[PDB]
């Protein structure tokens, strides 16, 4: 029984497999056939790494099927310790029920799901974990099955990928008055801070859009991390400009409070409606 | 019972195990496991959940050194026809792309052809080969005239449909109370829906009242108006409201 476990464990690294348990190699055995099933009703190492997240496939009823390989860069957890275990398992308790409703039944899905994380921005262990908000976007697919993958937000205190000229920084209260903007930004956009600051950043964003950014902002605030869609801040002299933005909510590390709110923000596009005048600034 | 449940799990997902008149033993059903998988796609599971394609441009210049065929259901492009990312880039973005070619990661919309541009997230690095960027670009999920307030009525945000819809330019319109351009006889009305939509926090009220043209023709107009507030604070930034011909 050890003889044939090992080399079903090694047709499945041998580095890793020669270390997998009985239930295990079970699952991952169960799961590998379980996804080949999904891929043929769908139809490396730099697809694989050219990826600021991982893939997953996930049940109606929740179970992980498939992970990206690469998830254990990103949430320290690999490939082989959560597959075929429920996500439920591993997510926040608060994002369950939105999940399970995201798991269900328009074929596009798109949110933000907070993970359990175990590799320190080195790794630490499972009582030690902390939570990781995920960016997931993909499919619901027919049981039924999602097809998501999952990238983190860059912490922008602590950032790996350089930044082009066409991004700016900027600090806000809870609130998301603007309690700090980076120096370009009128190069950019054409305000100087000084006037920025003590603003809502929502007297900015043209009507269309105020509904979407809420919903942004609530998830900003409950999860602490969030990207925006495109949306456009008025601009200068008039006209708007396209905007998106990784918003993270830092904290004292001393008194465990919520601080302030940073932002990059991805300019998109230049001025555009230049004629056009619509707020009073 | 979960070790039986995947001994059976696993022999129910092995045709040549479950096609057969029995259910054999775990020494054989793990045998057949192997032998089933010693018999036997990523950029499906990219190109199925993000609408994303993979592609290899040279950093010195710019030219593409390989394409994934995901580009044609991605972007509608022939893969014969994808040359250099600044011809397939808006114009706009030439440079922000420049300085793009560690790991990189940015955005920038891209041409369909049959000009229409597509916004694309782009997630990558660089490798040798004078140098290479290896990238993924992954899509996205997606009469009257729309103004919006302060709590006392002045203008402080409109859209350029209101020359279309009552004549003025914007600026006009801009920073004066919309109780300037009301009908003297409908003007309480008008301030009565603001004293109301306030009170009634969060949702709409609609109200009717006649407003003043450019070439000053009392104009029969419909606004629907709802306070909107600071998902934070709850602090009634402004009101939006739609006004209506
Ligand atoms: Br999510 C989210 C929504 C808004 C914002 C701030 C940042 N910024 C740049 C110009 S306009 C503006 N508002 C940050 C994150």
């Amino acid at each position: 029984e050890t003889e044939v476990f090992y080399e079903l464990a090694h047709e499945l690294p041998h580095s890793v497999s020669s270390h997998l348990d009985k239930a295990s190699i079970m699952r991952l055995a169960i799961s590998f056939l379980r996804t080949h099933k999904l891929l043929s009703s769908v139809c490396d190492n730099l697809y694989l790494k050219a990826l600021e997240g991982f893939i997953a496939v996930v049940t109606q009823d929740g179970d992980m099927i498939f992970l990206s390989e690469n998830i254990s860069k990103f949430m320290g957890l690999t490939q082989v310790e959560l597959t075929g275990h429920s996500i439920f398992d591993f997510t926040h308790p608060c994002d369950h029920e939105e999940i399970r409703e995201n798991l269900t039944l328009s074929t596009e899905r798109d949110f933000f799901m907070r993970m359990k994380c175990t590799v320190t921005n080195r790794t630490v262990n499972l009582k030690s974990a902390t939570w990781k908000v995920l960016h997931c976007t993909g499919q619901v697919r027919v049981l039924s099955c999602l097809i998501i993958m999952c990238e983190p937000i860059q912490h922008p205190s602590h950032m790996d990928i350089p930044l082009d000229s066409k991004t700016f920084l900027s600090r806000h209260s809870m609130d998301m008055k603007f309690t700090y903007c980076d120096d370009r930004i009128l190069e950019l956009i054409g305000y100087h801070p000084e006037e920025l600051l003590g603003r809502s950043a929502y007297e900015f964003y043209h009507a269309l859009d105020s509904e979407n950014m809420t919903k942004s902002h609530q998830n900003l605030c409950t999860k602490g991390q969030v990207v925006s869609g495109q949306y456009r801040m008025l601009a200068k002299h008039g006209g708007y400009v396209w905007l998106e933005t990784q918003g993270t909510v830092i904290y004292n590390p001393r008194n465990l409070q919520p601080q302030c709110i940073m932002c990059v923000n991805y300019v998109l596009s230049e001025i555009e409606k230049n004629d056009v005048v619509f707020s009073m600034d | 019972n979960k070790m039986t449940a995947y001994i059976t799990e696993l022999s129910d997902m092995v045709p040549t195990c479950s096609a057969l008149a029995r259910k054999p033993d775990k020494l054989t059903i793990l045998r057949m496991a192997v032998s089933h998988m010693k018999s036997l796609e990523l950029k499906h599971l990219i190109l199925e959940a993000a609408d994303g394609f993979l592609f290899i441009v040279s950093c010195e210049t710019g030219r593409v050194v390989y394409v994934s065929d995901s580009v044609t259901p991605v972007l509608n492009q022939p893969q014969s026809e994808w040359s250099t990312l600044y011809d397939q880039v808006h114009p706009d973005d030439v440079d922000k792309l420049r300085e793009q070619l560690s790991r990189r990661s940015f955005i920038c919309r891209m041409r369909c052809g049959t000009p229409h541009f597509v916004v694309v997230h782009c997630t990558g690095y660089i490798k040798a080969w004078k140098f290479c960027l290896v990238a993924i670009g992954r899509l996205q999920v997606t009469t009257e005239f729309i103004s919006r307030h302060n709590i006392e009525g002045i203008f402080t945000f409109v859209d350029h449909r209101c020359v279309a819809t009552v004549g003025y330019q914007p600026q006009e319109l801009l920073g004066k109370n919309i109780v300037e351009f009301c009908h003297p006889e409908d003007q309480q009305l008008l301030r009565d829906s603001f004293q109301q939509v306030v009170k009634l926090k969060g949702q709409v009220l609609s109200v009717m009242f006649r407003f003043r043209s450019k070439t000053r023709e009392w104009l029969w107009m419909r606004t629907s108006s709802f306070t909107f507030q600071n998902p934070y604070s709850d602090e009634i930034e402004y009101i939006i409201c739609t006004n209506t011909n």
